[PDB]
């Protein structure tokens, strides 16, 4: 019964330490036993993942930012809900939340790569689709006896060609 | 025909250019393998059930790319903490009762701190990596770590054994920084997402340029990359044709090799008939294995002495 | 969840790939059996919550009527999945004795991880029975379903003799294929066998080709 | 483009294109021949869409068809009015005639 | 993080731990002088840095003629003369932030506004 | 035509103005820092794209102004030799000469050539070529032109021996 006494004593400590005092100490130990008996409903002290969810909820309570989690957990937000929530990112607090979504937006942008854009004109005509959406580009390859190549590519379909 | 094919493929190599290796040295490396690459790029298509899901694409890139501790390590400091069950550092004191709700250890604290952004960009929380560094030894390292939600993510570890601390702890620090894998598969590096399109048959019976999302990389492996979920195993493709040979088969190898040489010589100065290039590719592959045309490669064969 | 689920999924896909291998080698399996649902396999072959019991779902199989029509000699085949991470010499010894007692000629073995060479030395024992080993991660993906590999098909020795007397070759100038090729271990062929190969050509679409196992 | 239905309504030919085309409207045998070559063509379309995933039209190939029938037109001086003396039977047999008469490999056995 | 030296003899001090009183005592390996440590910090690797764009300033940077001149002012002395020049660090990822040094206020200031 | 010449001039001038605006935005440190590459690389990509758009817009304007009795226009749309790029190159502007994509590197300390003031990325500084052939050059543009030509000559004179070996 080591875990079912230790977590009950933990909730005794983290509910007596609140500025929200326990004169309804019987209500608060009812809340604690409800919390622990839904907490075991994932594991029943038979799975290694028991302590992880306990650490999540425990240090979310003892976080401060925020202390208002104590008030909302004593005035509502019932404990069998908060095994099945797994809302650790979602709670305590919302400024850290909006920080995380800015971080996720920044990472999703920065993981995108190179997108060289291939400026087009209507001067030539494609071979496949025969459209004047030529993604043209110009450069020199051969020896000194000639100018540039007149490289060609169509951007409407993907057709590369060359002009003589 | 082979002589005419040879002269035809030989003519446009004089009109060449010199990112990604192209031109003459790339052609020479491809034609003259050289179990060495210089460009370990491999192309990956997603599962077609995920068309344009960017969160799915970054979940996949996080699943595939290897990282280390040094990918997320910034602050790596060392401390002398005399009390084993009370911190001298005033910030880490609540984590003592977080992990405290097995004594014969040195009073020397190693301490690591990471980035929040460089932690959850790859979508890992600190609890399982503290679990990971716990389980990789479990015998010598008493390992303490915080919550995710703290302002500064911290690791507290000590050496446990029932003078001579600094250099041992420094070497163990260097070892855990240099060796411990986190997720992904090693010899694969940074990965980026292009918004490619693909000509796709229309449901009404036509063709349409439809977008899709792809994966490119700077590292090579084949034996693990089709294993991970959410991936098309079929349409994977790599420039590194020797690995395609080894994993798939020699017919797929000569197909991939012909595709690679066609891309390289069709980058400019295109084109030639397919039959010359196909003849070359298949005569270079028709011995049950790859064979570069060297002084040693094709020549050490049951071939006549005067050629 | 952690990697338990992807371990289950990898075992499911490996089971899939082995089933189509036994099918296209020419042994009578219902084609519907390979699209068995992942959750159905999970409910079918896990003990209590997350542990698959790899010793028991190993199964026997028989040649098709068309397989007997082409070739006169295939006995029944038998597959296995051990639970041991490396493979013990006594465990595989009991395996090969069971194969000999049940009178089978094709050894189909799957190892979790590496096997000692002291098991590998008595692998080519009891001829004419033949023994083969695969990795799950080597068979997580059905190699033929990759679009780059062409179709493969087996031959009779009669058809090989017909091919040689038609094209007037003698056995050696024909192009080879390595025994250690992945498609070679997929088809399980040995030396002296000829493989016809059809690939989607770009000037005639369908195109004959031939390989000899060496 | 290709659907012809000799007894149905919408894809029916105009009988001003053939003198022996008005009376054959509804014949079963000619309809069967047209339907089986139509099925041949649609299975060919499926085969080509399989063997090229993209859908490229222009391809390298032997002898041109467009210019050779163009000079056939401008040498034998076709007009714009006369229905041809052709029959559907003649066309559908002669295409298979030329089809077998293309001969690249002389030989007799099954493999050849 | 600095490397103290024994005041009796200018030699590199090493950390060594008290056996029972549990304090870091920087004892000299040359002589017998010993000193307690202010902090439990000993070693520090610092695998990531971003530093070096600024320094190398002499009191007469503007005495050299080759630096360009502009008309943005110093935001302490309001004099319109200045000397501007880019970063003194050169990595392949250093920024196009600029450094503006004046002669009147003799002060360094930048043009970033994030 | 002279009005078309001054249209070329103001087109290059507004290109320089937008380049100066982008450099000022960089120098005040607020930029996109485009995905994939580095901040400097995005800056280089921007200035290269702006100057190439300036060059070929100038060439398009010159070619569409050019007359129908122009004999070298008759030559080029007649085929054989020269091109639109040849005519534009000789008649309106050159564009920034370069070696291996990057423009002309910081050879000396802090600057390109010792003849400008320190720490500049202006189109004069790195040496985007302003003028056409016909009005002449400045010596800096002459030098950069010699740089790009010499690069072409050395790559040809090595690649001929390498391609001969691989062909044999
Ligand atoms: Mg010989
Ligand atoms: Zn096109
Ligand atoms: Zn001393
Ligand atoms: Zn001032």
């Amino acid at each position: 019964h080591k875990l079912r006494d230790q977590v009950l004593k933990a909730l005794y400590d983290v509910l007596a330490k609140e500025s929200e005092h326990p004169p309804q100490s019987i209500l608060h130990t009812a809340k604690a036993i409800e919390s622990e008996m839904n907490k075991v409903n994932n594991c029943d002290t038979n799975e290694a993942a028991y302590k992880a969810r306990y650490r999540i909820i425990y240090s979310n309570v003892i976080s401060k930012n925020n202390p208002d989690l104590k008030h909302k957990i004593a005035n509502g937000d019932i404990t069998p809900e908060f095994l099945a929530t797994c809302d650790a990112k979602d709670l305590a607090p919302a400024p850290l939340k909006q920080k995380i979504e800015e971080i996720a937006k920044q990472n999703l942008y920065n993981a995108q790569g190179a997108t060289i854009e291939r400026s087009v004109t209507d001067r030539f005509t494609c071979g496949k689709c025969k459209e004047k959406k030529v993604s043209y580009y110009q450069l020199q390859t051969r020896s000194a006896d000639e100018p540039l190549t007149t490289f060609c590519t169509c951007e409407a379909c993907g057709n590369r060609w060359k002009f003589s | 025909v082979g002589v005419l094919a040879a002269q035809s493929i030989g003519e446009p190599a004089t009109q060449m250019t010199l990112k990604v290796t192209s031109g003459v040295p790339r052609l020479k490396e491809i034609l003259n393998v050289a179990k060495n690459m210089k460009t370990p790029s491999l192309t990956v298509y997603l599962e077609p059930g995920h068309a344009a899901d960017q969160e799915q694409a970054k979940l996949i890139r996080s699943a595939i790319e290897h990282t280390t501790l040094k990918s997320v390590t910034i602050a790596s400091e060392i401390y002398y903490d005399p009390d084993p069950r009370s911190t001298v550092i005033p910030e880490d004191e609540e984590i003592i009762q977080l992990h405290f709700s097995f004594d014969q250890q040195s009073p020397w604290l190693l301490r690591l701190e990471l980035d929040r952004a460089a932690m959850n960009d790859k979508d890992l929380t600190m609890g399982q990596v503290g679990e990971r560094i716990k389980q990789t030894f479990k015998n010598d390292l008493f390992v303490i770590w915080s919550e995710d939600n703290d302002e500064k993510l911290i690791i507290r570890c000590r050496v446990v054994r029932p003078a001579e601390e600094d250099h041992m702890l420094k070497k163990i620090e260097n070892t855990m920084l240099e060796n411990i894998t986190l997720r992904g598969v090693e010899n694969i590096e940074r990965v980026v997402m292009m918004k490619y399109d693909r000509k796709v048959p229309s449901p009404t019976g036509e063709y349409v340029k439809e977008p899709e999302w792809v994966l490119e990389t700077d590292g090579v492996n084949l034996s693990e990359v089709m294993t991970v979920p959410g991936i098309d195993p079929t349409r994977i493709y790599t420039n590194s044709f020797i690995d395609i040979m080894e994993v798939l088969g020699i017919e797929a190898g000569r197909a991939a090799l012909y595709k690679e040489v066609y891309n390289v010589i069709a980058s400019d100065g295109s084109y030639v008939n397919y039959r010359h290039m196909a003849l070359l590719v298949d005569v270079m592959t028709t011995q049950g294995g790859l064979t570069s045309v060297t002084r040693h490669g094709f020549n050490r064969s049951n071939t006549g002495a005067l050629m | 969840d952690q990697e338990n689920e992807r371990n289950i999924s990898r075992l499911w896909r490996a089971f899939r790939t082995v089933k189509e291998m036994v099918k296209d080698r020419g042994y009578f399996i219902t084609q519907e059996e390979v699209e068995l649902p992942l959750e159905d396999f999970k409910a079918k072959y896990c003990d209590s919550m997350g542990r698959p019991q790899r010793k028991m779902m190993s199964f026997q199989a028989n040649p098709t009527e068309e397989s007997i029509s082409k070739f006169p000699d295939m006995g029944s085949l038998w597959v296995e999945f051990c639970d041991e991470p490396s493979v013990g010499v006594k465990t595989m010894k009991t395996f090969v004795i069971h194969i000999q007692e049940k009178n089978f000629q094709t050894g189909i073995f799957v190892y979790q991880n590496n096997i000692t060479p002291s098991a590998m030395k008595l692998v080519p024992s009891i001829p004419p029975a033949t023994i083969e080993t695969f990795n799950e991660a080597a068979l997580v993906v059905n190699i033929t379903h990759h679009e780059l590999v062409p179709k493969h098909i087996r031959l009779s020795s009669d058809e090989k003799r017909e091919l040689l007397k038609r094209y007037r070759l003698k056995e050696s100038q024909l192009p080879r294929i390595q025994r250690a090729d992945p498609v070679a271990l997929y088809l399980g062929l040995k030396r002296g066998e000829v493989v016809k190969i059809i690939r989607k050509s770009e000037t005639s679409g369908r195109y004959a080709s031939y390989r000899i196992c060496m | 483009r290709y659907r012809v239905d000799l007894l149905n309504t919408d894809h029916t030919l105009d009988p001003s294109l053939l003198e022996s085309g008005s009376e054959i409207l509804g014949d079963l045998k000619l309809q069967v021949l047209l339907d089986e070559e139509y099925k041949q063509l649609v299975k060919d379309r499926k085969f080509l869409r399989e063997v090229f995933v993209d859908g490229e039209a222009n391809w390298p190939l032997p002898v041109n068809i467009r210019r050779i029938i163009q000079n056939a037109q401008q040498t034998f001086h076709i007009d714009h009015t006369k229905p041809s003396d052709l029959t559907i039977k003649d066309i559908v047999l002669g295409v298979k005639d030329l089809q077998e008469n293309l001969l690249v490999l002389r030989g007799k056995n099954e493999i050849i | 993080t600095t490397f103290r030296f024994c005041r009796d003899c200018n030699n590199m001090l090493y950390p060594r731990e008290d056996k029972e009183n549990n304090r870091l005592l920087f004892e000299c390996r040359t002589c017998s002088y010993v000193e307690e440590a202010g902090s439990p910090l000993v070693y520090r690797h610092e695998l990531i840095t971003n530093i070096g764009e600024t320094a190398g300033v002499v009191q007469d940077i503007g005495s050299d003629p080759t630096l360009p001149r502009s008309d943005r002012e110093c935001p302490k002395c309001h004099s319109r003369e200045n000397v501007f020049f880019q970063s003194q660090q050169r990595r392949k990822d250093t920024s196009m932030v600029l450094f503006f040094v004046c002669l009147s206020c003799s002060h360094i200031f930048t043009s970033d506004q994030k | 035509d002279g009005p078309t010449m001054r249209e070329i001039t103001e087109t290059i001038a507004e290109a320089k103005k937008k380049v100066l605006d982008v450099t000022k935005e960089a120098q005040a440190n607020l930029l996109t820092a485009k995905h994939g590459m580095t901040l400097r690389e995005s800056f280089e990509d921007n200035v290269v794209r702006f100057l190439n758009e300036a060059r070929d817009k100038a060439g398009r304007l010159a070619e569409v102004n050019l007359k129908d009795l122009n004999n070298v226009k008759q030559m080029v749309m007649a085929g054989s030799k020269g091109s639109f790029i040849n005519i534009a190159q000789m008649s309106a502007c050159v564009g920034q000469q370069s070696v291996e994509g990057k423009r002309i590197a910081f050879g000396f300390v802090d600057r390109t050539l010792p003849h400008f003031s320190k720490d500049d990325y202006s189109p004069e500084s790195k040496g985007f070529v302003e003028n056409s052939y016909l009005r002449g050059l400045t010596p800096q543009e002459f030098f950069f032109h010699a740089m790009g030509g010499r690069e072409g000559l050395i790559d040809t004179a090595v690649k001929t021996a390498e391609t001969g070996y691989i062909q044999r």
